């Protein structure tokens, strides 16, 4: 038996954009609501 | 999600001359025909 | 004829996450518009 692997060496870097640019903007709104507090 | 358009199974699939099938029965006809001509006991 | 296939399965994806940013993005300046006025 074997893991079936695929051919498709982009899925990981689009998640990781994805991911990186979610943690920025959530710090951002972090910051935002503690000002209008 | 991960996805794919061709597998690697179909890219395989798609040509025409079948390298194996041609190789192996061509070498089965000559090893029949040798032992026909040599002593086959 | 036919239609001509290009085998790159990333494009469809790439422009998921452009869209799914943009609606969410879109809707956090909303709400800070009606906080705002």
């Amino acid at each position: 038996k074997s893991l079936g692997t695929l051919n498709n060496p982009a899925t990981v870097q689009i998640q990781f954009a994805y991911d990186s640019l979610r943690r920025q903007i959530n710090r951002m709104l972090g910051d935002l609501a503690r000002a209008w507090c | 999600a991960s996805l794919e358009l061709y597998s690697r199974d179909e890219q395989r699939a798609s040509n025409v001359f079948d390298l194996e099938g041609i190789f192996r029965e061509y070498n089965f006809q000559a090893q029949n025909i040798a032992g026909l001509r040599k002593d086959l006991d």
